[PDB]
RNA sequence: GGGGGGAUGUCCGGGUCGCCCUGGGCACCUCUCCCGGCAGCCUUCGCGGGCAGCCGUAGUCCCGGUUCAUACGUCGCCG
């Protein structure tokens, strides 16, 4: 999908980057991919990122690789830090709730737990 | 160690070592990030050691190795931090029950 | 630059004379034929030779007895004696803090050290015990000649300031002895631009000498002073520290991290400097039982006395004045309530030699504290004269709030709010009412829950602001604050304030010519001790 | 061996206490030989150590005139070059050496020196 | 009074809610084993001493 | 009412703390208060406080006398200046004024 | 000034038995410096006393002797009492302040007091925006939150007010400590009505869309935290919370891996930063080491520029030489270069072009 | 395994322990085992717990599980807090360097990937 | 750093088409004043104040490319 990604990045394409970030292979697109567009690339994916924030676990997968593979490209072209600046901005907004979202997670791990247990009484009552 | 952080002096005392050396300092660091009673220093020690001799890995996939073995450990001791507080609500919260 | 220098003369007449000069380079010149190589347009060459040992500033070369030596005392802590026949160099290492005057006795017999935290001994040759001592207040001083060290822009460059009041208190069962926080000296401690306090000396009030010293924080005085990047080397230091009500118990707590400076490498993200050690400061508590020799034998120390997911800064402890039983505040909200029973894991009583029992202290109780927050706290905390009651300020600014909890139950009794116009500093308590300070002064009577005094001070700097503190008696029901009168520097002035408790007019008023550092009460008379930074103290007394 | 030099003079007065008026680190490494030489306006002491470089001190301006280092390096410059065969090379003790540019450098005007 | 140089003490680090204690170590302290066997491997009876 | 102590202890200022004749008598200059001590017992015998009362005064110079002993000459940041006579507290209300733009240093 | 206060005490006492509201009212407003025209300001009040306020509140509000007394509004249209609200002595030590003779008797006082409260102040107004008002200016205790967002459960369990008043509260409750908040809740509230409230913050959490996807927080986690356990076992007597489990596992996952990026970003950052700066000086012609590939180097390292002071023994500070500094040049010259002098820096314009080998 | 556990705990063996320990039948015997012994259990598996701290994997899966079964049980012999105590002191010794350990995690992971990335040219190459 | 200018090189509408300009991109040298630190001198006991100030960046006749570190008192065996 590398020729597709750089294609849709820059065209600026919507609906092709979607069909592409729909799904490895990953890794061997960000291998062959370029870099100026990966940067862009990194631009709207952390736009998705604001927009909403329901799944991490393809897309972060994903800007790591791309780190991976095109890190220093922004090195190479490093008058964009202003796009680095952003991620840095959006990378703290989901800092956020984790200064005390574990105080949540445990009294809940609790109730989970009597709730599996009188459930693992019922069957044998 | 807590004292060459007490007197700061612990940035020359790392700046001065070799390949093996870095080695030795390393393999330790990693055995003992894991006991509470002393993480702190441990951490420490390991952020001098990435922040000073992280540029000839390229070089020497040897120490890389130990690198990645240091950040192995590690990636198995967030979850310990995190199975513990896990169960660190469970214990805390039966507590409020007993009343 | 001259930091010092000392002559020798060369003879009824004077043929030549010798003169040495001591410079803060670290630097000691000697200066060889004065005489004749001045007394002859043109003159031949001159050239000192150069005795170098020190980093810091000499503070006084002197030439000796015969004038085979060269003595020398600086701020490195360690008396110098160059051979000077030879090229070698012989050296007492290890005072307690700068050598910051000497004299050659007219026999070369004694020497005498002007110890530069206020002190004196008079040493014999070559003998090296000082069969002489004279020791002083120890404390911070607004020093009138400014520095020795100062002249050439150091790294850390010295000011003398003062920046916290001088921790201290007086001692139940007796009333002649103050126990005071301090460092290596007053030079050191400054040094570093923080308070490096890990000291009490313990002083007698009737006859102003030195009784006796010992350590709280780790120290190492055998040691060197300085970094080698240059920097003299901070130490830990104890903020708050009280006295046990019967006489027998010392809970001091320490505070320390590592320097801005330092850290430098552990900014991640937006982590900074001040953000890095204040998540890497040590606290202590340290509890401690009274040798009646005025001593000081650990029981317990604790190594994180208020914790959240860091370690929270402790604001302050306080002494039950009917039993044994020590309290805390701290950063986490919580105040906890420390007793002690006997180290005993399962029956067996484990001992010292003797077959005393190694007793050891405990949180007993466990309060957490309410909080009302509308859209970085604070705290301190006293009991009442009658004990059973402590009330704590907690400290949001300026919203905060007081809670009174028995000591019985860990139930909160009463609450009060509303009464703190800002950041709160301290309260104390008289057999009724509550006095406090933050930016306002406000007595509170609570039975008859009524603002009784209310006084707002002149605007001033935060340093002031920090300055200013308060006291009460408990034999005679009087109080008093103390506060300088409008960045701080050498001549300033403060005012203090003695106050009834029933009217609102001040008993006395008073300036002094320096600014007041510590006011403390005695417990078996009425009256106060005011120790005044200028290192001089005197007593206040009704009658 | 201290890689240090160090001046005296005599303590003026009772006869022959001399005096070490001071010293300094001078050379890189250790200064394994020096003679002097005073004569016709030149007053210098000449040290040649192990680290190759001989140096120049002022004896009579010593503390009053600053040292010299002279070049460690062959006077003549011991290095040649063919242009049209672009080829640099040089010499010591028994073994010639040459290399190649094979290449201008507006072509490179990195990774590829 | 020229205070002594003596080393840096070694800590005393926290310790946990089971060490071993003093009477725990002397019974470990009663060191060394040695199994002398019974004739052909008898169960043995009684061990005994005066006073 | 209450009632203020007179000022006491004091910081040891940084001039030369002299000896005496004889070495029995060690004579310390503390700001406002110059006090001798004997040498055996490590003890005070006389404590002479020095009104200094002007922000910023202090103690600048003070030796023994060299013509005399037992005398006592100290002048301080404004030129005032006693001339005592230790063993003894005579002299403390009679200084002289040298009138200076500043007195900055002195010796005997 | 005790006696002038007494005075004007019993002058209001009198405007109060001739029913003079309208004069008395007016006598509050000049105290507090009817028309009533207010500021814009809940923070810019002028500070008043607290005898005055005492004695307002002891007019306002009224008790019963039964050994369990209540309050109630003995003037419940009131500007004075709207003051009150958007000045925020309603507090529970101003109350006991204010009915210190009545109440010293009775017991459990705080929690009857935020109990009957926001109750009255809602019964007051149905349109609540006094309530969120009250809530957002006074200092609470958890017992007058629980029974406030009680309020507002009823409520719903023209239409932002109530959940700008769900959040302020839910913030408050926030900073609100574990003990009191628990004991609290199960006091005052039924096991079904924690359910609701527990659909409302599931469905604030969804709503800010953790899970929704992409292409496609420690307030509520105190809180919602606190409450099910504030219940507790004795009330659960299934696949709806295992289902929550699920989402909230998803939840802190996608938080875990944010943790690891935010890491591996803030990195990135400030290397790019610190490039930046190199790369502009090397342009300059300051000459140092820059990377030039299109990947990172392992060691991220930016040479800085050489400071132009030096730090001695001891801890002195002088200026650098501009001789050590070409020495420090001459170290940081690598083992290869191309260094193109111009014209112009031969007429002593220019600077020069360098190209050094990737070191 | 809980005749074993309950003999082994109420005789506090050392080595029963151990071998009862070193391995789901962890449930059933859970299920199946006593309360006041399993409040012991608690307490010398914090113990342990203190003493070397290497796995987690097992144990605390153990402990979740005590709490699941008998975690009432200490509600109905409510005087060992003080065991409850030391776990509270014990668990929050283990949560200690998190409060900065992913500091650590990220920078680590960063040299992972290029890394993974050099040597993922290095069999291109 | 900002605020600004004068000048360098650059593309996209371009312009009678040339001097370049406006609209977008700009990176630089130069000038400007406010940022941070330094030093002197007069002032005043001090605090302060005044004065004309440098430096915030690069490569030298040589050359600061230096100077600089904590005593003895007593060793060993085993408990």
């Amino acid at each position: 999908l590398g020729t597709v990604l750089n294609q849709a990045l820059r065209t600026d394409d919507s609906d092709l980057l979607e069909s592409c970030l729909q799904t490895l292979i990953i890794q061997n697109t960000i291998n062959r991919m370029d870099s100026s567009l990966a940067g862009t690339l990194l631009s709207k994916l952390a736009a998705r990122m604001h927009r909403r924030p329901g799944r991490a676990f393809g897309l972060m997968r994903w800007i790591q690789w791309t780190l991976v593979a095109h890190g220093g490209a922004l090195v190479t072209q490093p008058d964009l830090i202003n796009r680095l600046t952003e991620l840095s901005r959006v990378l703290e907004e989901r800092s956020r709730g984790l200064s005390s979202l574990l105080a949540l997670k445990g009294k809940l791990d609790m109730l989970d737990a009597q709730l599996k247990y009188r459930k693992a009484l019922k069957m044998a009552g | 160690l807590t004292a060459l952080r007490h007197r700061s002096a612990l940035r020359e005392a790392l700046q001065g070592r070799d390949e093996l050396s870095v080695i030795n300092i390393l393999r330790w660091a990693g055995k003992y990030v894991a006991d509470p009673r002393y993480r702190s220093i441990c951490v420490d020690v390991a952020f001098h050691l990435i922040d000073l001799y992280a540029e000839h890995v390229g070089g020497s996939a040897e120490l890389a190795t130990q690198f990645q073995q240091l950040l192995a450990k590690v990636n198995r001791e967030v979850e310990k931090a995190e199975l513990a507080i896990v169960t660190g609500g469970m214990v805390e919260s039966l507590m409020m029950s007993v009343e | 630059i001259i930091s010092t220098f000392d002559i020798r003369p060369i003879i009824a007449e004077l043929q030549d004379i010798d003169v040495a000069v001591g410079g803060a380079r670290g630097a000691i010149y000697v200066y060889s034929n004065l005489l004749a190589h001045l007394h002859t347009l043109r003159v031949g060459t001159i050239q000192p030779r150069k005795y170098h040992w020190h980093r810091r500033a000499v503070h006084s070369v002197k030439w000796s007895g015969d004038g085979n030596y060269l003595i020398s005392g600086g701020y490195e802590t360690v008396l110098v004696l160059w051979q000077l026949d030879t090229g070698r160099v012989d050296f007492l290492p290890h005072l307690s803090a700068a050598i910051e005057n000497i004299v050659v006795s007219p026999k070369g017999s004694a020497y005498a050290l002007h110890l530069d935290d206020n002190s004196a001994m008079v040493l014999s040759t070559a003998e090296m015990k000082p069969s002489m001592y004279v020791s002083g207040i120890q404390s911070l001083v607004l020093g009138d000649r400014p520095s020795k060290d100062a002249l050439v822009r150091r790294v850390w460059r010295p000011i003398d300031e003062i920046a916290s009041p001088l921790v201290a208190t007086i001692s139940p069962q007796n009333p002649s002895h103050m126990f005071l926080c301090v460092g290596n000296g007053q030079q050191a401690t400054v040094g570093g631009g923080a308070t490096s306090t890990p000291l009490v000396q313990v002083f007698d009030i009737s006859s102003f000498q030195g009784v006796a010293k010992q350590a709280i924080a780790r120290t190492n005085p055998t040691d060197v002073n300085i970094t080698s990047e240059g920097v003299p080397i901070i130490e830990p230091t104890a903020t708050k520290l009280a006295f046990s009500h019967d006489g027998k118990w010392l809970a001091s707590i320490d505070e320390w991290q590592p320097p801005e400076r330092d850290t430098e490498a552990y900014l991640t993200g937006s982590k900074t400097q001040s953000d890095a050690c204040k998540e890497r400061r040590e606290i202590y508590l340290k509890f401690w039982e009274v040798g009646a020799d005025q001593s000081l034998e650990l029981v317990t120390r604790i190594n994180d006395a208020h914790y959240t997911k860091q370690t929270e800064s402790i604001f302050d402890l306080a002494s039950d004045p009917t039993s044994a039983r020590f309290a805390t505040i701290g950063n986490d909200g919580m105040v906890r309530f420390w007793s002690p029973k006997l180290r005993k894991r399962d029956g067996l009583m484990a001992t010292r030699p003797d077959g005393q029992p190694l007793r050891s202290w405990s949180c007993s109780r466990v309060v957490p504290l309410p909080v009302h927050e509308r859209q970085p706290y604070s705290g301190a905390i006293t009991f009442s004269e009658d004990g059973s009651i402590l009330f704590a300020a907690f400290g949001p600014p300026s919203g905060a709030l007081v809670v009174a909890i028995d000591t019985q139950t860990g139930t909160v009794r009463d609450v009060v709010s509303g009464m703190f116009k800002g950041d709160i500093r301290a309260m104390k308590s008289l057999s009724s009412c509550l006095i406090m300070l933050s930016d306002d002064l406000v007595v509170y009577d609570i039975v008859s829950d009524e603002m009784l005094a209310s006084y707002t001070l002149k605007e001033t700097s935060e340093a002031a602001k920090k300055l200013t503190q308060l006291a009460v008696n408990h034999q005679s029901r009087s109080f008093a604050l103390a506060a300088p009168i409008p960045k701080l520097k050498r001549g300033t002035k403060s005012e203090l304030l003695i106050f009834n408790i029933e009217d609102e007019e001040p008993k006395l008023v008073k300036t002094f010519s320096q600014v007041i550092i510590s006011v403390c009460a005695v417990p078996s008379s009425s009256g106060f001790v005011v120790v005044d930074s200028a290192a001089q103290v005197w007593s206040i007394t009704e009658g | 061996m201290d890689r240090r030099t160090a001046v005296y003079e005599p303590m003026a007065g009772q006869s022959g206490r001399w005096s070490k008026v001071f010293h300094r680190r001078y050379h890189q490494h250790d200064v394994k030989a020096m003679a002097s030489f005073e004569g016709k306006g030149m007053s210098v002491v000449v040290s040649g150590g192990s680290d190759a470089s001989p140096i120049v001190l002022p004896l009579r301006a010593l503390g009053k005139e600053f040292h010299r280092t002279l070049p460690h390096l062959p006077q003549h410059p011991t290095v040649l070059s063919a242009p049209k065969a672009r080829y640099i090379l040089s010499w010591w003790e028994n073994e010639i050496r040459i290399w190649h540019l094979l290449n201008s450098a507006q072509q490179f005007l990195p990774l590829n020196l | 009074m020229a205070a002594e140089v003596v080393p840096l003490p070694q800590l005393k680090l926290p310790s946990g809610p089971s060490p071993i204690t003093a009477e725990q170590r002397y019974w470990r302290s009663f060191k060394k084993q040695k199994s002398h066997t019974s004739t052909a491997n008898w169960p043995i009876s009684h061990i005994s001493f005066p006073a | 009412s209450w009632k203020v102590s007179k000022p006491m202890g004091g910081r040891m200022s940084d001039i030369d703390p002299i000896f005496s004749q004889d070495e029995r008598h060690l004579i310390i200059t503390y700001n406002t208060s110059i006090q001798v001590y004997s040498t055996e017992d490590s003890l005070l015998v006389r404590r002479i406080a020095l009104p200094l009362t002007p922000s910023a005064t202090h103690i600048v110079s003070s030796a023994l006398s060299k013509s005399n002993p037992d005398y006592l000459w100290v002048a301080c940041s404004d030129g005032r200046i006693w001339h005592i006579n230790w063993t003894s507290g005579e002299g403390v209300d009679t200084p002289s004024t040298i009138d200076t733009k500043k007195l900055l240093d002195m010796a005997v | 000034s005790w006696s002038e206060w007494q005075n004007k005490a019993m002058q209001a006492d009198e405007l109060l038995q001739n029913n003079d509201i309208q004069s008395w009212e007016e006598l509050m407003a000049e105290v507090f410096k009817p028309e009533w025209e207010w500021p814009s300001s809940r923070s810019d009040y002028a500070r008043v006393d607290r005898r005055w306020v005492v004695y307002a509140i002891n007019k306002v509000f009224g008790w019963e002797g039964q050994n369990t007394g209540r309050l109630t509004c003995r003037l419940p249209e009131s500007s004075v009492l709207i003051y009150l609200v958007d000045a925020g002595h309603l507090s529970t030590s101003n109350v006991k302040s204010a009915f210190k003779d009545d109440v010293r008797e009775v017991d459990k006082v705080e929690e009857l007091i935020g109990e009957q409260l926001p109750i009255i102040l809602a019964e007051v107004d149905p349109t609540m925006e006094l309530l969120v008002g009250y809530l957002s200016g006074t200092q609470l205790g958890s017992s007058e939150l629980v029974s406030s967002i009680k309020l507002l459960l009823c409520s719903l369990g023209l239409d932002e007010h109530r959940t700008r008043g769900l959040g302020i509260a839910f913030s408050k409750l926030a900073a609100c400590p574990a003990a009191e908040t628990v004991k609290s809740l199960r006091r005052l509230f039924k096991p079904d009505e924690v359910l609701v409230l527990l659909n409302v913050l599931r469905a604030e959490l969804i709503k800010d869309g953790w899970t929704t996807r992409y292409l496609d927080i420690q307030l509520i986690a105190d809180l919602m935290s606190r409450c099910i356990d504030a219940v507790g076992l004795s009330g659960w007597m299934a696949n709806f919370f295992s289902q929550f489990q699920a989402e909230i596992s998803v939840a802190l996952e996608g938080v875990m891996e944010a943790v690891r990026l935010k890491g591996v970003i803030a990195e990135a950052a400030n290397y790019a930063k610190r490039a930046r700066r190199a790369l502009a000086d090397s342009a300059k012609g300051k000459a140092m080491t820059v990377h030039m590939s299109a990947e990172l180097p392992l060691g991220l390292k930016t040479d800085n520029k050489i400071s132009t002071e030096r730090v001695r023994s001891g801890g002195e500070i002088v200026a650098r030489s501009s001789r050590q500094i070409g020495h420090f040049i001459s170290k940081r010259r690598g083992i290869y270069s191309i260094h193109r002098i111009s014209e112009e820096m031969l007429l002593g314009a220019a600077g020069p072009t360098v190209v050094q080998e990737a070191r």
